[PDB]
């Protein structure tokens, strides 16, 4: 394990909260920088499962171009803001949550005023909502479900009321990845290569969470090279 | 009558309800023959507005022999696909081909990928 | 492609100067596709047996498409490009036989329009 | 700006004075003189070539306003500036034939 | 690019072998490191791009940067005028719907 | 494309001729059904979910395969017409 | 109330059949061209490249 | 089930004999045929292990562009010729192996006509090595090492004699891989990808036996983030 792993990667990390971490790989035989990078940062951006809001419904309005009084934002405004809502489960086996808000008054509705439930949290409370004057009511509820990838509002089409709205889901925990490959010095080769990760997250998936998924899902498609036919 | 749920009020369908080709709108009953005018074939959205004039006219006309009438709004939320059309402000004329995913799209060293691929021939 | 010659280019007389070049191709005495009297220092350095040994060190990032060696074709040497020698691959595959497809070619031109 | 001013899309302030209230479809604005007035909205009006016209606020309530100053805006404006389109990154470089 | 350094990082080998390719087309002068070589890249506004399908990089320099594409009116011209068998005319039997 | 055009542009004069014959056996492959072809033993089309192509998936590409062998003869008047013009249309 | 069964049939269908696309301005006798039709999921006619000078499109 | 297991891929292999191999892939979901593509054909053209013919001597050479009287091929036609020797160890335990060849009169001198080693075997033994003109005085040895994708002769430098000259070392096997991916589609979605490899290797391994390889050579190298520091 010296000649070809101590001549093979140490593999260190660096994280900063649960949004950003940096994962180092070195040293790599030269070629493998990107013949791993690339595939992760692939996996990374495409099938990370997580979750997203799903459908929204307001105990006023009852189509998606409407407004409600005292609300200065459009309901087109309203799911766009709820768009970017971020949501961390804390129990794995739980699949869908549905958040209620209820608001009256001059209040700048954020997102910390949901109501709290037993295993959700979000991870950005200062996210802006809604401007209610006076005198506005604003009841609604939110159904967010854990998903992959990224779905059409019409093709899951969830109806839990007559009035429910569905919205645009974005399953993608991930923001982004950019992996970096750089020269390497070792005693008995001068060149090779050190491959660092990068990875931006929403903070519902911890960084390395996020890697040893991608690395999981890799492993299991290379599995369906084992039986050939 | 199954798909008559849709149509809640007295011949004109509830606000609020999203319609597919091919459904009732409005049901209009003639000698009983029934024509009724249903979504065209294509697509369909929200119906948002529903304005009926009849002969009770406040201060509205008709054209002579015709009871009645009534409008129907219908709104729908599109979004880019492949037929769309885009342009800059020089011309370039362009039609969407293909939507890549984000992970198979140019990428600076920076994490961050383009929007947009322009082919050069056309400069 | 085609750069610079700063060194002398005359390479037919000297036959130490394939190793002469080759130190001046250590150093930036000459460059790898340098305007030599005879021949260009690359067609000296790489030879290649088949064209699949052009293209796979290629793909090592060794050599560019555009660089001219010496490539041991079906029956002869050629000093091409292996990116010439890919475009007569392609042509080769595209059809069955590749002697008609080597005839109804122009391996040594730039393929206009 | 011009464009957006001179065409009749958005909503100014004609006088110096402060907002009153700002709703989804009416903004009550209360001007120096002791005189409050109410712009309603056209929220969503269908035009003649079918796309929608909507004003969309952009005050907040009890905020100070100048003379000529934004209120809402147009149907294609962002900020009394003629918005209709995108700014996106853009590479120039052949893709595969797309 | 003094954002990419103070995350630690100096320049990809990708990086340096587009250098070096773009330095044989005469776009960056030689003799200099690939930090004044990408920034003088920089100023003709042509940066380093990855596929992102193949990691690889693109050979050769690409120009990116924003620009301001608007969507056309989209009326019925791209709509499928598809039919197979509707209403016929009156006066002759040509169909039209 | 097709299995060899250039083939089948070989033994006939004119295209036309080859268009005529070539839909004409697609005629007598419905009307009798594709028992009456000349093809059955080993070399049939092959399809690719399933052998579907056994029966009738395209009738077109049928009687053109059926023309790359020699099984199949033409000729403007081969066979007294009336007869089997008779006999053709009433089965 | 679409179903995969009914892609299935219309694969069957077109398996061996031709279509005819046309350009409006017809200036010659390449403006009419026969093609083999392949299932794609979206709204426009996807054309190969090669016959973007035989049409004038 | 056909959306994720039943579409275990399935692995259809076409071997027209020890040369060329055809491996589809299908059906895939969407995205992937790349992301599996790219690294397999880098890890085959890149870190398959083989054997090449490292240097070679002749008696009466001095320089490497040099004629050899009586042989009408002179030393480069030789050294090429040499170069698509191609030779399979017996054991793991051969790390180099110096094979001679004696060899005079008005013949044609092949592989076959090498002296046999026990331990080595050729595939090629009708490779034509050269022709005699008239007793040629053809004695020569060639060292063959094993090792990994293409090296280049002038950096390793691998000197047996001092008037030995240096090969290029061609050690993959696979002559060459080239990796295809097309939008099939199911019954009811068409963004799926089908994954379609072709291999063409000199023969010492099968093109099954080097996939096996690469896909073993991905795995082990994916089990490298296991373990954290």
């Amino acid at each position: 394990m010296l000649d070809s792993k101590l001549k093979a990667p140490v593999f260190t990390v660096r994280t900063q909260g649960r949004e950003y971490g940096e994962f180092v790989l070195e040293p790599l035989e030269r070629g493998f920088g990107v013949t791993l990078g690339n595939p992760l940062r692939r996996i990374l951006l495409s099938s990370i499962p997580g979750t997203a809001v799903t459908s929204v419904y307001i105990e006023d309005v009852l189509h998606e171009f409407s407004t409600i009084p005292g609300v200065k934002e459009d309901v087109v405004e309203i799911i766009l803001n709820l768009k970017e809502l971020v949501v961390r489960f804390l129990n794995p086996s739980l699949q869908t949550v549905t958040l209620l808000l209820k608001a009256e008054g001059p209040k700048e509705v954020k997102a910390r005023d949901f109501l709290p439930v037993a295993d959700v949290e979000i991870m950005n409370p200062d996210l802006h909502i809604a401007t209610l004057e006076e005198g506005g009511r604003l009841n609604m509820e939110v159904r967010v479900d854990r998903g992959v990838g990224y779905v059409p509002a019409e093709k899951h089409g969830i109806k839990d009321r007559i009035n429910a709205i569905p919205v645009d889901a974005v399953f993608s925990p991930v923001r982004r990845v950019a992996f970096q490959v750089e020269d390497t010095r070792l005693g008995q080769r001068t060149d090779l290569d050190k491959l660092t990760l990068r990875i931006w997250t929403d903070g519902s998936v911890t960084p390395l969470e996020a890697l040893n998924q991608a690395v999981e899902i890799l492993r299991e498609h290379l599995t369906y090279f084992s039986n050939p036919q | 009558e199954a798909a008559l749920r849709d149509l809640d009020e007295e011949g004109v369908v509830r606000i609020g309800a999203e319609v597919k080709p091919g459904d009732i709108l409005v049901g209009r009953t003639s000698f009983v023959k029934d024509t009724s005018l249903r979504v065209p074939p294509g697509e369909g959205g929200i119906v948002v507005r529903t304005v009926r004039l009849r002969r009770g006219d406040p201060g509205v006309e008709l054209k002579p022999g015709v009871r009645e009438v009534v409008r129907v709004y219908v709104a729908q939320k599109r979004k880019l696909q492949v037929g769309d059309k885009l342009a800059n402000r020089h011309g370039n004329k362009g039609v969407v081909a293909k939507i890549l995913p984000v992970e198979d799209m140019p990428h600076l060293p920076d994490g961050t990928p383009v929007d947009v691929i322009l082919n050069p021939l056309g400069v | 492609r085609k750069e610079k010659k700063g060194a002398g280019l005359e390479f037919a007389t000297p036959e130490e100067a394939l190793a002469a070049h080759e130190r001046g191709e250590v150093a930036l005495n000459a460059p790898i596709k340098v305007a030599g009297r005879e021949t260009s220092v690359g067609r000296l350095k790489y030879v290649f047996a088949n064209p699949d040994e052009a293209l796979l060190a290629v793909a090592h990032g060794i050599v560019d498409l555009q660089d001219v060696v010496t490539v041991r074709y079906m029956g002869k040497r050629l000093e091409t490009s292996p990116g010439r020698i890919l475009f007569a691959r392609i042509v080769a595959e595209a059809v069955e036989d590749e002697k008609v497809a080597w005839e109804l070619i122009q391996l040594d031109v730039p393929q206009e329009k | 700006e011009r464009v957006v001013r001179d065409s009749l899309a958005a909503l100014y302030a004609e006088e110096d004075g402060e907002v009153a209230k700002v709703d989804g479809n009416r903004i009550v604005v209360r001007y120096e003189d002791g005189r409050l007035v109410e712009y309603p909205l056209r929220r969503f009006y269908r035009s003649n070539q079918g796309t929608a016209l909507d004003q969309r606020p952009r005050v907040v309530v009890g905020q100070r306003v100048r003379k000529g100053d934004l209120l809402a805006d147009g149907p294609a404006s962002e900020n009394g500036f003629l918005a209709l389109g995108q700014n996106v990154l853009v590479a120039i470089m052949p893709f595969d034939g797309y | 690019f003094g954002k990419r350094k103070g995350e630690g990082f100096g320049v990809d080998k990708r990086e340096v072998e587009v250098l070096r390719r773009a330095e044989k087309l005469g776009l960056v002068t030689p003799g200099k490191t690939p930090e004044e070589q990408l920034k003088e890249l920089f100023l003709q506004g042509k940066v380093v791009l990855y596929d992102g399908r193949t990691g690889e990089p693109i050979e050769g320099p690409i120009v990116v940067g924003q620009m301001f594409i608007m969507k056309l009116y989209h009326m019925v011209e791209d709509k499928m005028h598809a039919r197979s068998t509707g209403p016929y005319s009156l006066i002759t039997q040509q169909p039209l719907g | 494309a097709e299995p060899g055009i250039d083939k089948l542009f070989g033994m006939v004069d004119s295209k036309y001729r080859l268009t005529v014959v070539v839909a004409k056996r697609a005629q007598q492959l419905l009307r009798h059904g594709f028992k009456n072809t000349v093809l059955e033993p080993e070399e049939r089309p092959k399809m690719q979910t399933l052998e579907g192509l056994f029966d009738d998936p395209n009738a077109v590409t049928w009687a053109m395969k059926e023309l790359l062998t020699g099984r199949l003869v033409f000729g403007e008047n081969l066979v007294p017409e009336d007869r089997l013009q008779k006999e053709m249309e009433r089965l | 109330d679409i179903k995969d069964e009914v892609w299935d049939a219309l694969e069957e269908v077109i398996h061996g059949k031709v279509v005819l696309l046309n350009r409006a301005p017809t200036l010659h006798r390449l403006g009419i061209q026969a093609f083999q039709p392949v299932l794609v999921e979206g709204q426009s006619i996807q054309l190969h490249p090669l016959v973007c000078e035989a049409f004038n499109a």
